[PDB]
């Protein structure tokens, strides 16, 4: 059970707490402008499996 | 500062319009919340460093 | 009577219109004058304008009608009857002799034209589309037409 | 909820923004079907002359 | 100004609203001015408004 | 680079800068719009009153 | 009946139904307008046509359709058929 748990937590460790946004103005779906909350709005990409 | 950035990119013309629409106690201070800026700029820029008879940021 | 006029044939408002004719009919009735006979014809018209021809006929104001009667009285209730009806000649016939009232005020005739044209449209959609090499006779019937009469109008509206 | 103020604080820019909302959702472009509102007031010349 | 679109429609409700730099002659060529009390109007408001919900048989 | 100059959004890299492509001015907007939604209750046709007035909302 | 054949004789749609011309054209008639599927009839006698536009663009996308599934079926059957082919292991 704690295999599972340190696995899992091993998966938390090297993924970082990333930046969470708002979706300004979707283009299209490869572009999309988004409001990200450390202050600099950027351009994103979308994954296909969205 | 207005004079400083006035007088660095030289020479200018500083065209106050002084319609002095705003306040209701701005028009208690010199009939003018402009108006009392105006009379600090005209007797400081008057008598300012050499700028007198030198003056030719008008 | 006049601010309904531009709301009916332009903005085409016909609620704002009904209520402008009702409030203009009130104030005609103490004098006789060829404007009382042009607000009598714009109260039926908005009804016939809504494609309810029962409407025309529960409403009909005699009060200015009467005194005007002739063919402009007589000319709404026939083209009520008419959309009633599905038939493109009664329509067809009245209009002739309607030509002159026509003339007269331009909102009678817009409206007229528009409802001339959406009537042989409605009956020709429903002839075509389960039928192609459908029967002359079953379009002249539908219509309420003679054979040569449909297929002469028919060549106008295939161009 | 008051009115244009703002020959003082920055309290005073910040009040009548805040009402500006309290209009709309009120009947500005937004109309109460989907959220109603009551409103409890002490003092009701606080307020707008809009509002 | 001067486009497709409608030029900036702005509305106030106090004199103190305004700034002098926004009231300058030289930038408002039109005014709007708005009446609201007339006799005629309130009996058009009334029909209507009155024709947009249903009609009674005590319509009047 | 001739459709580069006008002020509108634009892409530039953090760290292998470059200016990468150009974007729409359409792009950076937070604002909400509701174009008839949640409808006044009004309309010009559900009025027939403020006549006057009529003809200075048509034109501006 | 009108999914399946593209092109029927008004006659042959009497023997199909066991009912005349006649009342076959009055069903249609009324199935046409409830729109259930879509259907063209004469009175000359000559077709009722079904799901047919009469354009050359119907033949052109179908046409392409087939042969386009084609070659995805090919490559993907090679796979299996390695498997077969090394023996000795199955037989």
């Amino acid at each position: 059970k704690q295999y599972e748990k340190s696995e899992n937590d091993l998966k938390a460790l090297q993924s970082v707490g990333q930046i969470v946004g708002e979706v300004l103005k979707q283009l299209t779906e490869e572009k999309f402008i988004v409001k990200a909350t450390n202050g600099p709005r950027y351009v994103v990409g979308c994954r296909r499996q969205l | 500062e207005l004079f400083v950035m006035a007088r660095e990119h030289a020479p200018s013309i500083i065209f106050m319009d002084e319609i002095d629409s705003i306040g209701s106690s701005r028009l208690e201070g010199g009939s003018g919340g402009d108006s009392e800026v105006q009379r600090t700029m005209l007797e400081l820029l008057n008598q300012l460093d050499g700028f007198e008879a030198t003056k030719n940021i008008k | 009577m006049q601010s309904g006029i531009i709301h009916a044939a332009e903005e085409k408002d016909w609620k704002t219109a009904y209520s402008y004719f009702y409030e203009a009919f009130e104030g005609y009735d103490s004098i006789d004058s060829p404007k009382a006979i042009t607000s009598l014809k714009y109260m039926l018209l908005c009804k016939i304008m809504l494609n309810t021809p029962e409407d025309v006929q529960a409403l009909v104001s005699g009060k200015l009608a009467l005194r005007y009667a002739g063919r402009q009285t007589e000319a709404l209730k026939c083209v009520a009857q008419a959309s009633k009806n599905r038939s493109l000649a009664d329509f067809e016939k009245a209009l002739t002799d309607y030509r002159a009232e026509l003339r007269d005020d331009p909102i009678i005739s817009t409206h007229l034209a528009k409802l001339y044209d959406n009537l042989l449209e409605q009956n020709l959609i429903r002839v075509i589309e389960p039928f192609s090499r459908v029967q002359i006779e079953h379009i002249s019937s539908l219509i309420k037409l003679s054979k040569a009469d449909v297929e002469r109008k028919l060549s106008q509206m295939i161009l | 909820g008051g009115r244009r103020f703002s020959e003082g604080t920055s309290a005073d820019r910040e009040i009548q923004r805040t009402l500006m909302e309290l209009l709309n959702q009120m009947d500005g472009f937004d109309t109460l079907h989907r959220v109603k509102m009551i409103m409890a007031t002490n003092r009701p010349d606080t307020l707008d002359p809009a509002l | 100004d001067q486009n497709v679109n409608v030029k900036v429609i702005m509305a106030t409700n106090r004199a103190d609203t305004l700034d002098p730099a926004l009231l300058r002659p030289g930038r408002l060529d039109r005014k709007i001015e708005f009446p609201l009390p007339d006799r005629r109007q309130k009996r058009l408001i009334f029909s209507t408004i009155t024709s947009k919900m249903n009609l009674s048989e005590e319509v009047d | 680079r001739e459709l580069l100059k006008p002020n509108a959004s634009v892409a530039l890299h953090k760290h292998s800068n470059a200016l990468v492509d150009v974007l729409p001015p359409e792009a950076d907007s937070s604002i909400m719009m509701l174009t008839s939604d949640q409808k006044p209750d009004v309309m010009y046709a559900d009025i027939g009153g403020m006549d006057i007035q009529k003809q200075e909302v048509r034109e501006a | 009946m009108a999914k399946y054949y593209t092109r029927i004789t008004m006659k042959r749609m009497a023997q199909l139904l066991d009912l005349s011309v006649d009342e076959s054209e009055a069903f249609l008639s009324n199935l046409v307008v409830n729109k259930t599927i879509f259907a063209k009839v004469d009175r000359l006698a000559g077709v009722i046509n079904f799901q047919r536009p009469k354009d050359p663009n119907n033949l052109l996308n179908d046409w392409s359709q087939k042969l386009n599934s084609l070659m995805s079926l090919v490559n993907k059957t090679t796979h299996l058929i390695a498997k077969e082919e090394m023996i000795h292991n199955l037989q």
